[PDB]
Order: structure tokens, then C-alpha cells, then sequence
DNA sequence: CTGAAAGCGCTAACAG
DNA sequence: CTGTTAGCGCTTTCAG
């Protein structure tokens, strides 16, 4: 599955929310990935994600290729807005 | 006289070897035997001993953190990053303040190693050879955060303070500022001298502007030193039309020192801090400042360590998280 | 398996027990002996293993520090006090955040005792009867820091948050104020509903001034909530003449909120903060705050623990450090 | 021994400075003491001191009786101003 | 799958 | 003084 969100966070994707997200994307067996400006990184990984520097006012896509790639995006969409991180 | 892994063993007709295998979730166990001991645990109320385990396993699921002063708004954040990523990986933390004292830092490094930590995250304004010398002597990995190591040997995780300062100076000249000043920190520290100063001095000739020694104020990240900076700046005739501060806590000191002298901001001057700490947001006008992903620098650092500690190889050991600038109301 | 107290004892033709006494600085050792063994140590580069020491001695010389959020301008300072006094008495600290989550709190408490810590300093905003329960069946001493425990049976160090507010409030009354607003923090935490709030009401009551709910705003320790606070106050038909804040950040936010709406402090409104963190001095105008010796709270807390750990007897397990108001330019004269 | 100072420190006798003083008086065998308009406390005791609540503008008296009592009171006068506490 | 074999590194306790 | 005795609570390690 997949979906495109627009970072609304005043500070982009960083701090606690980034962790909260990465930690969620790592609960499922699905291989979640973050596609931004072309480069992609494992969402279950901190170094990679935070290395991107997702500042505010941008767009991304959340992958999902496993036996729950749907239960993933739903929960991922959850925090994605629960932590005020776009929609 | 707690209950040991022995009590449990008997309470299930199984060797301590199995009780150990179950508690550590080891594959080679029969679901009958397992669910047999597991409840055998809760019945006795067994709680493992991390020390005992630590002696026999050569591992303590604990990391050591050496920070200069946890009361700083800056380090306290960085620390928050570390602590969080650490528990995301079932690791624990041992904190101690160094206050930038070489003897204390090294004594800590020793004390930490003594307690048998699985890894170490180090922070300090002046990493000397005598330091690197002692680093290479540790059985466990050591990661650096928001620090500057000339020798380039230990794996760090910061940003390019050199360029970061350039970016700032540039965006200023591009606004029409001839005479610009810099409020640095103790030059006794590399990070200030061999990085923040240079990125500033190169942005000058690269803009064809002459270097003015009287436009470089040395503080100590102290709000107070901040005020004493702007003051000493408006003293002399050639007074800058914009100032750059090494830290935000100092920037506020410059803003206020100005308003207390009459001049308005940004009405009369332009100031930019460096850190993007919640501080730069609790002032009027809301200070503009170079953004440094403090939390991230901590989280990444601790994360990078979890790899090195797990032996898993990693592409490059020196990371440079991306920085940027956020303009607010302390500029035109 | 490299260079152990065994390898040393051999390099010094003496027994481990001697290498021990020597390493742990015991009297019973011929200065000639102590010399030799000390030589060997530096000859092999021997560094004693603290964990093995812990297994045998039954004490790890490390305490557990449970704090809600170390990034706080408040706890950070509170911790620094604890860390210093610990290092003063040769003790290491295990730090960990609870974010006020009762589950994570009580969890950590276990994890820690698991690591075999000698003691624990606990800083939480909601100490339940279960918490107290858990604190009673702990093999090691537990000391509270800048926290409130209704049952008040577990040892702790702090100030009298009830009296602090009262003073600040009575002070404003003694300057001709009649409609004082109290910007508090989450009422879920007893310190705000059972301590600061009551002190605020007991002040007006003794001044015979009616209690007006509108004059009571609930923030969340956050600067932003400090702005929404000033608004909802200078938004009421009957507006306050002075506002007291339960935290410096919030108060520091009350200021600015009003400074945006053209209101000038302290000319058009009296402001008072609580805690006295460096923050107060970094505001303009300076902020008048209730002084709470945070660093001291932490230091005396860790000190109390060392006592309770070395099993020394102590008069009064509950300590109240003195407080005082400090007026700056956030109020009139 | 004996001596009376006037707390000039902005923050009074508290925080880290109050620690240094207490750690300083501790390295001396002689029984050191600090008196504040009223009661007296053992300078070598963190609690004893910090509970006094000494604010800027108070007269405290330091008394050290013992062998190094001289070297002690001497090393305390140092701290008092090298830390910016009292004159 | 399990239990038996062997400590990990170090304090401890008291006789001679 | 100093050496001896004897584990602390748990992994480890392979036969069986």
C-alpha cells in the first residue's frame, strides 16, 4: 500500500514525533520505507530517517510490502496526524 | 536473601540452565517445560539479578554518557535524545557531568569503563590527543555528539558548524550588511575557534569584505556575557548593523542589552542566534537562528552506537546531520 | 579473562585478599606490600571490575534516578543537584524519563532494582497509593524530590507549595489588589489542586475576597499555554489586576501574551512567576518569582539518600526547604 | 576559630557554590561550623547548610576548632570570594 | 531438548 | 598482616 502526506510540523520530521513514528513503523513485519525527493530510507530506522532532514512544507510516501502492509499504514496514518505530522 | 535462579529451578524439576534458557527466551525449550517454569517464576516472584547476569554474560545492557553540564538547555535536550533512543533498544543510561574538566572527563571515562558499560556517548568542547589516546584504550565503542575532534578518529554525530556559520554570514551580507560582528564562545575550545570563527572569516573575503578584529566578541554562552558583548560592540565608532551569536542564550543577552540601551530590534539592528532552542522562541521579537537538530544529534548518536555495540558494520563513522536556518522576527 | 585481581596477586607474590585490601584501600597492609602490588597494577594496567565487585559486596554504588522529563529547564537543574551530591559521595546515577506515565514509572522502578541499585530518587507528578505501596516493599531506600505525596509516609525533600502561593497571593493583596488570577498546571497532579490551589484560596479567604472560578486558568507547564492563559483572562467581562503563575515558563508566557495585546507590564498588569529558574532573568521586564531552591532540593534529596543507605539514623524523613519571594521589575512598587 | 562574612552572592548560599564550600570544609579534620542569625550547622553537612536558607544580605559566622583549624578557616575564606559568596 | 561442567572477577572471615 | 575458604547469581557448553 501507500499514501502521500504533507509535513505540517513546524519543525519538520524530527524530535520525539520522528521517533514515535519510526517506532510505530517498526511494530509490524511490513517493510515500511520513506520516499522523499527521490531518496528512500527504512522507516523502522532512526539514522536514515533523521538523515533526510525532512523540514516543514514537503511531501513523502509510506511503503508497505508484508503480511500486514495495511494494518501498518492505518496505524502509521494514525500517529502521522496524532503527532501533528501532516496528513 | 532474594530468590535465585536456583529456587526456580527446583520449583520445576529443571536445571538452572533451562530456567536461564526460558528467561532469556532461548529456542531450545519445550513449550511444556517453558510454560512450566514461567508460571514457576510468578509463583515464587522471581526477579533476575542484572549484576549476576552481567558478570556471566559480559554485557550490562547499559551505556555511559559523559556530558559537560546537564543543566544547560542545550545538553539537556541532546541528553533527552540519547536516553530515548537508548531505551528503544532496551539499554540503560549512566549520566555524569564533566563541566569540561579534562581530569574529570577522563576519570569518568575510567569510572564508566569500570562499571563495564557496553558503550559510551561523549560530549566536550575540547577533545585533545591525550583524550583520543585514552579512547582507543576502551573495550567498548565510543560515539561523539555535537563535539569537535580535530584528529578525526572517533565516530561523531554533529553538523558542519564551519558551513553553518557561513550560511548565516552569507544570508546577512545578502541583506546589505557591510560591518557584521560575531559573538563567539570561549576560543579556548576548538568548536568556536577552528570552526565557527573560520566559517565566519571565510564568508567575509568571499564577500570581499575586510576582517575587523573589533567585531569578534568572546563570551561563554552566558546570558550575561551576551549583554557584555553587544555593549562592548556599540562602544567603538564602527558599530555593526547585524550581529551573529554562537548560542541562543547569548543572543537574548544581546537583544535585551540593546533594548535596555534604547535601540529597537530589528528596527535598528539584526541578530541571529545559533541552536534553535525553545529559548529563541520565548523572546520578543522571536529570535531568528541557525537550526541544529539537537535531539536528532543525540538520537542518531545513541542509535549509531547500538550498531557499533552489536558489531554490525556501518558505512562511514562520521555523520553530519543536515542543518538549516529559520528566520523569525529578529531580522528585516 | 585479561589482567584480573588474580594476575595482580601473582605479579606481587601475594594473595587476592591482599590485592583486594590494597585496591579498596584497607589499613591492614604493610606499606611495602601496598607498594609492590600497586606497582604491578600499573605494570599490567589493571582496572577493577565493578560488576564482579557488586556481586560479591552486594552493593553497586549506583542509585536510580526517575525523572519525568530531563529536557525540562526545571528537572535538568533538579538533576544537576542530585548528580553533584552523588559524585560527592562516590555514587553513579542511572537516569531515565517517565513522562508521568504510571506504567513506565512503576516499570523503571523494577528494572532499576533489577540492576541492583543502592537507592533511588523519585520525581513524579502523581504519587498514587499503589506507588507508595511499591515504595514500601523496596530492598533499598527511596527518596522523593520536589514531589507531593498525600499519604506522606515515604521520605522526601521539597518546599511547602501551599505556603508559597499564599505568600505570593497575600503579597499582591497587601499592594491593593482585589482580583488576582491564578494560572495553574494540570489539576490532575495533587501539587496543583491540593497544594498551590488551596494556598491561593486560603489567601483570598483570609483577605475576605470572594473566590472567582473565572480567575482560575489551567495551563500545562508549557509556554504556549501561558499565552492562552492571558487571553482567556483579559477576555472576561471582569478582568484581573494581577496574575500569579505556578511556573516560570507559563508566567514568562503571560508577559509576552499581554505585550502583544498592547498591554504594558508592570504598568498595566502585575505578574509573578514560580520556581526562579534562570529563565526569570532572561525576560524583559525581569520577572518577579517565588524562589524555590531547585538545585538544593535535588542535592538535599540525594544527601538524604546516602544517609538512609549507610543506614544512619535520621530525625524527620520529610524535609521542607525554605522559600521566599523575589520581586524584580515584573510588578509595581 | 571564627570570622563573620556578608553574603554578597546574588543567589545566596545555595546551588553549586554552597556545595564547594561544604566540600571544602570537609577536607579538614577540624570540626568546622556555620552559624546563621540564630542556629548553627555543621559546614561539612549538605543538609545542615542548605536548610538554613541564607539569602544575599546576611551575616554568617564560620568557626573551625581543631588541628588544621587554621588552614581550614584559611581555605574557606578563599572559597567565599573565589566563588563570589561573601566578603 | 536438557542437564552437568566450570567458572565470570572479586569480596569475605578468621586462624595462626 | 596475610593467606584460606567459599561462594554471590548467572551464563556457558556440550555430551547424552
Amino acid at each position: 500500500a501507500q499514501k502521500t502526506f504533507k509535513v505540517t510540523a513546524d519543525s519538520g520530521i524530527h524530535a520525539r514525533p520522528a521517533t514515535v513514528l519510526v517506532q510505530t513503523a517498526s511494530k509490524y513485519d511490513a517493510d515500511v520505507n520513506l520516499e522523499y525527493n527521490g531518496k528512500t530510507v527504512n522507516l523502522k530506522s532512526i539514522m536514515g530517517v533523521m538523515s533526510l532532514g525532512i523540514a516543514k512544507g514537503a511531501e513523502i510516501t509510506i511503503s508497505a510490502s508484508g503480511a500486514d502492509e495495511n494494518d501498518a499504514l492505518n496505524a502509521l496514518e494514525e500517529t502521522m496526524k496524532s503527532e501533528g505530522l501532516g496528513e | 536473601m532474594n530468590i535465585t535462579i536456583y529456587d526456580v529451578a527446583r520449583e520445576a524439576n529443571v536445571s538452572m540452565a533451562t530456567v536461564s534458557r526460558v528467561v532469556n527466551g532461548n529456542p531450545n525449550v519445550k513449550p511444556t517445560t517453558r510454560k512450566k517454569v514461567l508460571e514457576a517464576i510468578e509463583r515464587l516472584g522471581y526477579r533476575p539479578n542484572a549484576v549476576a547476569r552481567g558478570l556471566a554474560s559480559k554485557k550490562t545492557t547499559t551505556v555511559g554518557v559523559i556530558i559537560p553540564d546537564i543543566s544547560s538547555i542545550f545538553y539537556s535536550e541532546l541528553a533527552r535524545g540519547i536516553e530515548d533512543i537508548a531505551t528503544m533498544y532496551k539499554y540503560n543510561i549512566i549520566l555524569s557531568n564533566s563541566d569540561q574538566n579534562m581530569e574529570k572527563e577522563l576519570h569518568l571515562l575510567n569510572t564508566m569503563l569500570g562499571k563495564q558499560v557496553d558503550g559510551i556517548v561523549f560530549m566536550g568542547g575540547n577533545i585533545t590527543d591525550e583524550h583520543v589516546a585514552e579512547f582507543k584504550r576502551s573495550p567498548v565503542p565510543i560515539v561523539l555528539a555535537a563535539s569537535v575532534e580535530e584528529q578525526e578518529e572517533t565516530p561523531s554525530v554533529a553538523i558542519d558548524y564551519e558551513q553553518a556559520i557561513y550560511d548565516a554570514v552569507k544570508l546577512l551580507v545578502d541583506k546589505g550588511h557591510t560591518d557584521i560582528a560575531f559573538v563567539s564562545g570561549p576560543m579556548a575550545e576548538p568548536i568556536n575557534r577552528s570552526k565557527k570563527l573560520q566559517g565566519y572569516k571565510r564568508a567575509l573575503e568571499e564577500a570581499n569584505l575586510p576582517f575587523n578584529e573589533q567585531f569578534v566578541a568572546e563570551g561563554d554562552y552566558t546570558y550575561d556575557s551576551g549583554l557584555e558583548a553587544l555593549q562592548h560592540l556599540m562602544s567603538l565608532d564602527k558599530k555593526p548593523t547585524a550581529i551573529l551569536s554562537a548560542t541562543d542564550e547569548m543572543a537574548l543577552g544581546i537583544i535585551h542589552a540593546a533594548q535596555d540601551q534604547g535601540l529597537s530590534i530589528p528596527e535598528d539592528l539584526d541578530i541571529i542566534g545559533f541552536d534553535n532552542t525553545r529559548l529563541s522562541l520565548m523572546v520578543r521579537p522571536q529570535l531568528s537562528t541557525v537550526v541544529q537538530p539537537t535531539y536528532d544529534i543525540g538520537a542518531v548518536a545513541m542509535r549509531l552506537l547500538t550498531k557499533l555495540m552489536n558489531k554490525e558494520p556501518v558505512e562511514e563513522h562520521i555523520v553530519e546531520l543536515p542543518h538549516r536556518i529559520e528566520l523569525r522576527k529578529s531580522t528585516k
